[PDB]
């Protein structure tokens, strides 16, 4: 889709497989912020968003936290935090036609910079001058959108680039999206390194009498230390106790 | 998007001209309409624009006094009123639609306004005979009003090497042009050459035989 | 805003670069974007938008046409020049309310310098009956269009009495044609014997004279 | 994996760009690299590895050949076209176990459209003794190869009884040759008089007929 | 890297064909061996590959039943066995060595397998005489098995303008072609033209004189 109206696909309740990101040859930029690109298969995310669009090549630098430009200001803005990855690849062969490919549009004019992850699909006439527009196109009244006009013989700079932005949400809360990781069996009365659906720690997993309400997934005691957890496969409440330590 | 105007209107100095531009292919209420003047073989001069939805017209400083723009959204038409015509006003006017942040973006054909106190007069065709390889001959059309006139050779039988030069406006107020053609020297005595001059406004059909 | 359009008469052979330049008195850039537009007008047709904005291409415009530049200086470039490109190209500004166009550039296809075929035509007898005499000097198939024609009546140069016309460039021959007519009254025409047309052109090493004596 | 090869019959003059494109049903990229390969086969020779991988050039391959693209779209480009480039070009995938090749593109050097020299040949007397009659319609030195030949026996069109052959493009003339033979029994051949060959081709304004009467 | 094959084997339908590929210029124990089928004037179809070191053969689904791949490392040779032959099997088979991550990277010439129950038959050469500037003539070769046949004009004395069209397989199971030549109309009565047709499999050497 055009950058001004970018496609957003929500991803949840799946076994995340990022093999496509590593096996593909087309990708030109594979930037990641807040996560490491190679470690994406060892993480559990609460929810994922895949925002896909087509941009000009020279503007691919604008898809990043804390950047400025026409695309960042008026088309697609990334938040300053942005734990996630931007993947962009040249698509000159697929998104360019002899003559001109004018399907793809961007937003030239807007009253103010759009907030992070905000989409503006309105096509109202922009009032650049003092005179009100009243829906007509005139001297200072302009159509907000503008065609990229992609042609095969263009500088790598002005060639189309397809961009996909993945927005991970990383938190101790129960994560729906996870890597395969081949879950294993669990033992009770041994100090173990446990990975419970993203929760990770070192301790013994005793059987627990905690009464968990169905929506509850783990327990935190005073001072907010995780002391109980329910395993996804069995749905039983286990107390996490740190294995004994002490000065000698 | 198509724009259609009137056709080649002639008026005497001091009169007024009403010029129409029908619009089709779009809403006509969302795009302002501009008018552009062009002298024959000269540059383009922007006249003024009108907003169809609200009758806010902005004119050029030069054209402010003698021009008035109006619009009828019911019939999706625009009109230009030219007042106090002079010889300088004879030109081709275009109606254009706003687009791509260009003022006069999408132009419609073009209508020629001719300002002159003259009247329709039949042309006179005078044979320019070959002078006594390749020889040259032709016929001269003089004192006709107004343009255009169709000139042919032997009802289209002689087309190669034909040059019918564009007419020029004389000081007397009429038009004079020349049609010439190059013929073989062996064709001097045998082949008959006749130039046909057609002046529909004066309904003048003249067939002039050029002989050496 | 006043736009100066450098070369306003450019001749380039087919397949060669053609450059038409527009220079603005004040800046045309506004709101970050540029408002310099390039229009094309083929003879007998309304002007057509080629390049809206500094570089964006209009609807149905081949990749040959390219617009570049900013600020006050803009250029229109046509590298694969073709036959259909013979037209008048204008540069226009949309930054300020009074839209102003460029001087206009007539694009011509270049060819080798060709010798003009010069001929002369005395006035017809029927015209002489009407009390008017028009003497015609005709130049056929000459390139370029730059040529000067002078009338000599009794070895005396004439001024302000000749009207000349130039037929547009030939579609195939690519050569101009010229025709200059000198108009006189019958009494003035019969008062002189020798009438000459003296022509100078690039393809002629020395100017060519074509003359006739009345009678 | 199914590979569709756009243009599979490309005619480009010498020194001009030639593009053959391959599209894949599924992605061909794996392990970071791409597994799209371009092969070249001259007539009477085994296929030769031209471009291994998406862009890597094979052994002894001139710089003219270039491979580009990724994902499912790949292109082979030959900008300095030469005489030796006349061959069949294939695109092949190496990502999955069943190796699949493209449709194949026969690359021809382009020339001006030429008129076919049409001739008609009656069956020989010795063949007529054998109870068989083969009538030949021959087209010499025609470009392009696109042409249609129809047989008319007593102003009646024939179907399913003619076998045609086309000789490959000439090394120097760059023109195809065609020969269509209509086979009949002697009893059927002697039952009709007028035999005509009607040919339509791009270089002919109207279809050309060549006919003869038996005897 | 060189790969050498058998030469043009002919078999009747239902029989089996044993095909060999000798390998030289490399170890032959480090590169797998692929086989590719190509019908005349058609696309390439991959058959299957064999690992020389360990006899792990992987075939295409289409060719799995009727094909068997084997290899002998002692003589550095590969073999393909085709069983239950049909008319569709008549094609050129290539043996290729793995390289550059391509399956069939380095190809070895090519061996033609012709499946047909027909038998060798001598060609018949029939004069296509000129019809009563430049005229055309030639001779037609009919009913010969198998390909190829060598056709010349006057033992190579007439080469310019000679077109010997490739033979086509007729429904009867044999091959028919035509050799044509364009000659000046002046040499119609004077120059003698003879087409020489040589069919090695049938040992048929026929010299046919074409006259107008
Ligand atoms: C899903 O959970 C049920 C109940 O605990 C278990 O029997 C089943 O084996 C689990 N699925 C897999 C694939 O192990």
């Amino acid at each position: 889709a055009s950058v001004y109206a970018w496609n957003r696909k929500r991803i949840s309740n799946c076994v995340a497989d990022y093999s496509v990101l590593y096996n593909s040859a087309s990708f030109s930029t594979f930037k990641c912020y807040g996560v490491s690109p190679t470690k994406l298969n060892d993480l559990c995310f609460t929810n994922v968003y895949a925002d896909s669009f087509v941009i000009r090549g020279d503007e691919v630098r604008q898809i990043a936290p804390g950047q400025t430009g026409k695309i960042a200001d008026y088309n697609y803005k990334l938040p300053d935090d942005f734990t996630g990855c931007v993947i962009a690849w040249n698509s000159n062969n697929l998104d360019s036609k002899v003559g001109g490919n004018y399907n793809y549009l961007y937003r030239l004019f807007r009253k103010s910079n759009l907030k992070p992850f905000e989409r503006d699909i309105s096509t109202e006439i922009y009032q650049a001058g003092s005179t009100p527009c009243n829906g007509v196109e005139g001297f200072n009244c302009y159509f907000p959108l503008q065609s990229y006009g992609f042609q095969p013989t263009n500088g790598v700079g002005y060639q189309p680039y397809r961009v996909v932005v993945l927005s991970f949400e990383l938190l101790h809360a129960p994560a729906t999206v996870c890597g395969p990781k081949k879950s294993t069996n669990l033992v009770k009365n041994k100090c173990v390194n446990f990975n419970f659906n993203g929760l990770t720690g070192t301790g013994v997993l005793t059987e627990s009498n905690k009464k968990f309400l169905p929506f509850q997934q783990f327990g935190r005691d005073i001072a907010d230390t995780t002391d109980a957890v329910r395993d996804p496969q069995t749905l039983e409440i286990l107390d996490i106790t740190p294995c004994s330590f002490g000065g000698v | 998007v198509q724009l259609q105007q009137s056709a080649a209107e002639l008026a005497r100095p001091g009169a007024s001209v009403k010029m129409s531009c029908k619009a089709s292919g779009y809403t006509f209420t969302s795009y302002t309409m501009h008018w552009v003047k062009q002298r024959p073989g000269q540059g383009l001069e922007w006249i003024g624009y009108i907003n169809p939805t609200s009758g806010y017209t902005e004119y050029n400083q030069n054209f402010k006094d003698k021009t008035t723009l109006t619009a009828d959204k019911s019939s999706s038409t625009a009109y230009m009123q030219l007042n106090s015509l002079t010889s300088e006003d004879s030109a081709v006017y275009y109606c254009a639609r706003e687009g791509h942040r260009v003022g006069p973006a999408y132009w419609g054909q073009g209508t020629l306004v001719t300002v002159s106190a003259a009247s329709t007069k039949g042309p006179s065709v005078f044979p320019l005979a070959p002078s006594s390889g390749t020889a040259a001959l032709g016929c001269l059309v003089k004192d006709y009003f107004p343009e255009p006139v169709t000139v042919s050779w032997n009802s289209g039988a002689l087309t190669s090497g034909v040059h019918t030069f564009p007419a020029v406006l004389q000081s007397s107020g009429l038009y004079s042009l020349s049609s010439v053609v190059t013929v073989p020297s062996s064709s001097l005595g045998t082949q008959t050459y006749i130039c046909n001059v057609n002046h529909k406004p004066s309904n003048t059909k003249v067939d002039k035989k050029v002989e050496p | 805003i006043v736009l100066t359009q450098s070369p306003a008469s450019l001749a380039v052979s087919l397949g060669q670069r053609a450059t038409i330049s527009c220079r603005a008195s004040e800046s045309v850039d506004n709101y970050g974007i540029s408002f310099m537009n390039w229009f094309q007008q083929t003879p007998g047709q309304p002007p057509k938008l080629l390049i809206y904005g500094s570089s964006n291409q209009g609807s149905g415009v081949p990749a040959r046409f390219s617009g570049s530049g900013s600020g006050t200086d803009f250029s229109l470039n046509i590298h694969p020049m073709e036959e259909d490109d013979t037209a008048m190209y204008f540069c226009q500004q949309s930054k300020e309310v009074p839209y102003t166009f460029g001087g206009g550039t007539k694009l011509e296809i270049k060819r080798t310098v060709a010798a003009p075929s010069v001929f002369i035509f005395p006035p017809s007898d029927e015209q002489l009956k009407s009390g008017t005499a028009s003497v015609v000097c005709l130049l056929n198939n000459f390139y370029p269009r730059e040529a000067k024609v002078q009338w000599k009546v009794d070895n005396a140069l004439q001024s302000g009495n000749s009207q000349e016309s130039v037929t547009e460039q030939d579609s195939k021959d690519s050569t101009y044609s010229l025709s200059s007519t000198l108009t006189l009254s019958k009494a003035d025409y019969e008062k002189h014997k020798v009438y000459a047309c003296e022509v100078t052109h690039q393809g002629l090493s020395s100017p060519v004279t074509k003359s006739f004596n009345r009678g």
